[PDB]
């Protein structure tokens, strides 16, 4: 039996434990329970082997990088995450959530993640950031991010919907696999 | 089956009607010898069936007709040795829970009996719904579905272009027999929680109350789709119809309860497996205490205080109020569980978690002391 | 034979329908595809079977099977059509386009076709030779429900109009048709019958 941890990583204004508890609640889509609980964990297989996974939630806030800074040593993966159409996260995973991560720990599997895929191409919320001046991350400035630190896989999945999220975690479960 | 077929036999010495007396091979054939070679044959299937409660079940009667008609002394011993091992099996192996699903096959174009039925499929062990529904989508055409999760799709209860709806069921916990008295070991509880299952449920959260923000609580009411199977999961079939549907509610006080149980159930959950196993990692105890220590998202500490403990809901109600001096005993239990916790912690503890320990025993003994004096709750 | 031309390629509608059948029969019954660049003891045989329901596409990262397909639901039993929406065949293939260690050589241009769905992962094909990857673009869009670009299925459309425009004109042997149709006698307009009908 095996068991991973992993510190995910990323802004809480984008409210990626909503799509954590969600995977956890392996919820129909809109039909979880979030919860009071911290670094949601569970144990599903994608092949061969079920793994008791860990996904550690370090939330957005930063003054918890007092002791982040132990949830990276010792740990197997690393989520970082960012929303394609909050470029606020994009730019803040690229300076505090991909820096602090990546140099705390620069060797280790690291999965860049771009939440609210589904609000990257939504007219309404990109016509807002255009006149929000708000630039919507596409996929080759995700592309380019992590060519950049090369991070094990760069992805974009959904929350709301748990599109790609399904995938995306089982690539997160075969990393080590 | 094989047993099915057994069933109709009897252990009578004698080759009693040729009906019976199958095509495979045929000689005399005495009905006993009957049930021996297909008592052989099922006790076999168990073993590879895993199955070795049924295996000694059967077992038991079978060294008894031995001993009872035949003497099959050496029959006798050798099937006890069987039995010796099925038991060791029980006690050592462990057997992993088969995911559950109540399959409503919507659609007009579903066959009489495939048509707008819930039929309640048990899939493998780790079964993921997606794939569940994708491998429906294999089996059947028009590989499309109702979003209506909770409710039926009545357009496709008599059109055409079939439909499908799923999701993973709740397995019903067995009846292990004379063993609720009995602090029996787990091995019986782990091979009960997914087998023997003819019960079933889905989760159905929803929003009666005034939704604001940080409270999810005086509005969260889970209607529990309650399912009867009409044959036992495992059974001859893997999917089965829902002998019977049920729909459920639950209040802001029951849901607080629900909320705080699998809160409290989790802690003595961890703690249990931890506690007679010894070869088990700490970080699940950090993920308990570190998100227990801060009602970190929503305080649902404060959330339940102000939700249900507070005066709002007194007024919300008067009479029924009885229900939020059971959260304070819910969470005054909680915290000597969560004090499992911390012993376990503290006897596995390491100097990483040592500042979490420290938080624990500090932030705790304070959720102590706090519900002794401000959740009024009267401790143990 | 401009009459006899007119009423042969007028009543077309059955000739390509059933060689599009015939390419979807193709599709269904499938074979053993290749893979890209199976060189590193990789499959250049695996199967993609088109459904019996017509709705999941067989393939999978199946192995060296001679024979052909395997029946079973393949590494990749789902393929469905509602978000297919094209194949790049050609140069226009990813695959055809990778410079890497996965540069498809000169020898696979025809063999270059990748099925576009989720508009990000193609099903980067190689094909055993011409015809057959004119076959399996044919009855993919005889999927997407559009023409069939063999040349060999050309073919068979045309032989097969000649064919059945020639075995139906032995009648008017000795007769001919005016390229205006003989004109249609006027119907006693009652529409009365002396003896009964049939």
């Amino acid at each position: 039996m095996q068991a991973i941890k992993c510190v995910v990583v990323g802004d809480g204004a984008v409210a990626k434990t909503c799509l954590l508890i969600s995977y956890t609640t392996n919820a129909f889509p809109g039909e979880y329970i979030p919860t009071v609980f911290d670094n949601y964990s569970a144990n599903v297989m994608v092949d061969g082997k079920p793994v008791n996974l860990g996904l550690w939630d370090t939330a957005g806030q930063e003054d918890y990088d007092r002791l982040r800074p132990l949830s990276y040593p010792q740990t197997d993966v690393f989520l970082i995450c960012f929303s394609l159409v909050s470029p606020a996260s994009f730019e803040n995973v690229r300076a505090k959530w991909y820096p602090e991560v990546r140099h705390h720990c620069p060797n280790t599997p690291i999965i860049l993640v771009g939440t609210k895929l589904d609000l990257r191409d939504d007219k309404d919320t990109i016509e807002k950031l255009k006149e929000k001046k708000l630039t919507p991350i596409t996929y080759p400035q995700g592309l380019a991010m992590a060519k950049e630190i090369g991070a094990v896989k760069y992805l974009e999945c959904s929350a709301l919907t748990q599109r790609g999220l399904k995938t995306v975690f089982d690539e997160a479960i075969r990393a080590v696999l | 089956t094989l047993l099915l077929h057994a069933e109709l036999l009897q252990w009578s010495d004698k080759p009693c009607v040729p009906h019976l007396l199958q095509r495979d091979s045929y000689y005399v054939y005495t009905q006993q010898e009957l049930k021996e070679k297909l008592y052989q044959e099922i006790i076999s299937y168990f073993d590879k069936g895993k199955m070795w409660e049924k295996a000694i079940k059967l077992s038991k009667e079978l060294a008894e007709t031995y001993e009872s008609k035949v003497f099959d002394y050496e029959g006798l011993g050798n099937l006890l040795k069987k039995r010796a091992s099925f038991y060791e099996n029980i006690i050592k192996a462990m057997r992993p829970q088969p995911e559950y699903f109540a399959v409503g096959y919507y659609g007009q174009g579903f066959p009489s009996f495939l048509r707008n039925k819930i039929f309640i499929y048990r899939g493998k062990e780790y079964e993921r719904r997606e794939d569940f529904s994708l491998r429906l989508l294999t089996q059947f055409p028009n590989a499309e579905k109702m979003t209506s999760t909770t409710p039926p799709g009545e357009d496709i209860k008599s059109s055409p272009k079939q439909y499908m709806q799923c999701f993973t069921v709740k397995p019903v916990m067995s009846l292990p027999p004379s063993y609720k008295d009995k602090p029996v070991p787990e091995q019986i509880l782990n091979y009960y929680r997914a087998n023997e299952v003819q019960q079933f449920r889905y989760s159905r959260p929803f929003r009666k109350g005034e939704k604001d923000p940080d409270n999810e609580f005086a509005t969260m009411w889970i209607e529990r789709t309650t399912y009867t199977t009409a044959y036992t999961f495992p059974g001859i079939l893997k999917w089965f119809e829902v002998k019977q549907i049920s729909t459920e509610e639950i209040s802001p006080l029951e849901n607080a309860i629900e909320t705080m149980e699998l809160t409290n159930e989790r802690i003595s959950n961890c703690v249990q497996q931890h506690a007679w196993d010894r070869s088990l990692s700490v970080h699940p105890l950090s993920m308990l205490l570190s998100g227990i220590v801060d009602p970190a998202v929503m305080g649902g500490f404060s959330n339940y205080e102000k939700a249900f403990f507070t005066e709002k809901y007194l007024q919300e109600h008067p009479e029924d109020q009885e229900k939020v001096e059971l959260l304070k005993r819910l969470i005054a239990l909680q915290m000597p569980l969560l004090t499992e916790g911390i012993r376990i912690h503290g006897e596995k503890l390491t100097e990483q978690l040592k500042p979490l320990h420290e938080r624990l025993s500090s932030c705790f003994r304070e959720l102590k002391e706090k519900v002794e004096k401000h959740y009024g709750v009267i401790t143990l | 034979s401009r009459p006899i031309l007119e009423l042969k390629e007028k009543i077309q509608p059955e000739i390509l329908e059933l060689i599009k059948q015939q390419r979807l029969n193709r599709l269904v019954e499938g074979t053993c595809f290749r893979k890209l660049n199976a060189r590193r003891r990789q499959d250049k045989f695996w199967y993609c079977r088109l459904s019996p329901n017509h709705k999941v596409l067989h393939y999978g990262d199946l192995e060296e099977s001679p024979q052909g397909e395997v029946p079973h639901d393949s590494l990749q039993d789902k393929l469905p059509v509602a978000d297919i929406k094209a194949v790049v065949t050609g140069k226009d293939c990813p695959h055809m386009k990778e410079k890497g260690a996965l540069k498809q050589n000169k020898e696979v241009l025809e063999l270059a076709f990748s099925i576009l769905y989720d508009s990000n992962c193609q099903l980067n094909f190689i094909a055993p030779d011409k015809h057959e990857y004119c076959i399996w673009t044919d009855g993919l869009n005889a999927l997407l429900g559009k023409d069939m670009m063999s040349d060999l299925t050309r073919n068979d459309l045309d032989t097969l109009l000649s064919m059945e425009i020639k075995l139906r004109l032995l009648d008017l042997e000795n007769i001919q048709i005016p390229d205006a149709p003989p004109p249609i006698p006027k119907e006693p307009s009652n529409y009365d019958f002396v003896y009964d009908c049939n």
